[PDB]
């Protein structure tokens, strides 16, 4: 997702 | 300002509530996030500090976490002393209510960074306790407590 | 052996899993329980760890956990160097081992005051951390630190 | 429950 704690 | 002696704090952020442990005599923190703030996760989260600082003292954010008798049975179990947190010098509500605006502020710094609030949050605490004002308040704390050992 | 150095260690009970950080130099640790080791989980746990202590390296506890990329990321983030975590002195086999021991010793002796397992091994943290063998593990993590400091 | 967590 783009994000630290959820890459995707 | 003992090197024991911590502050609770609750704040509110996108309808979940931001519980946070202060080390008064350095502005050090711990938080976490919580739905609510009740008296079990207040008790779980002072047993989680107490294991891993020298917690003497603890004020209570409000009287229904000092009522609270599961807070009360988490701080005779980790050996801390739980009182008040009546401002009775009045530069104390000043402090706590820039802290939170503090938080809030470095929270929004990093918000899209996370997916989730909790990654926010200990973002911030990780940037509030690294930040030099020079020590860090994760300097002084260190300092405080190794000269109280020795 | 520096200030810095933390050992990631995960270790199973009651069909979960607690994940401990240990500061090599001192024995201190933090712990938490997770239903189960992601590189998720590892993360957050690496982000709320550094945010606390003053965390140069880790040395990751398997090689999932080494190539997990959202390890890497928190990694990156908190401004940790990420290492293997290969007892290249056989010595770390055994003194992690025996920490695990100890660790499930202490939740066995304090498991029945805990209706969930967190709160276990919050107490067992707390009691490790506390244990004088003489200075305690967290006398000898902020001497460490301070010493470093100054 | 007579624990530490849960006094009930
Ligand atoms: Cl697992």
């Amino acid at each position: 997702a783009l994000k630290i704690d959820n890459l995707d | 300002s003992s090197p024991g002696i911590w502050q609770l704090d609750c704040t509110h952020l996108e309808g979940k509530v931001i519980l946070v442990a202060v080390h008064v005599a350095s502005g050090y923190i711990e938080a976490e996030v919580i739905p609510a703030e009740t008296g079990q996760e207040t008790a779980y989260f002072l047993l989680k500090l107490a294991g891993r600082w020298p917690v003497k003292t603890v004020h209570t954010d409000n009287g229904s976490n000092f009522t609270s008798t599961t807070v009360k049975a988490a701080c005779w179990w980790a050996g801390i002393k739980q009182e008040d947190g009546i401002p009775y010098n009045p530069q104390s509500q000043g402090v706590i209510e820039s802290m939170n605006k503090e938080l809030k502020k470095i929270i929004g710094q990093v918000r899209d960074q996370a997916e989730h609030l909790k990654t926010a949050v200990q973002m911030a605490v990780f940037i509030h306790n690294h930040k030099r004002k020079g020590y860090s308040a994760g300097e002084r704390i260190v300092d405080i407590i190794a000269t109280d050992i020795q």
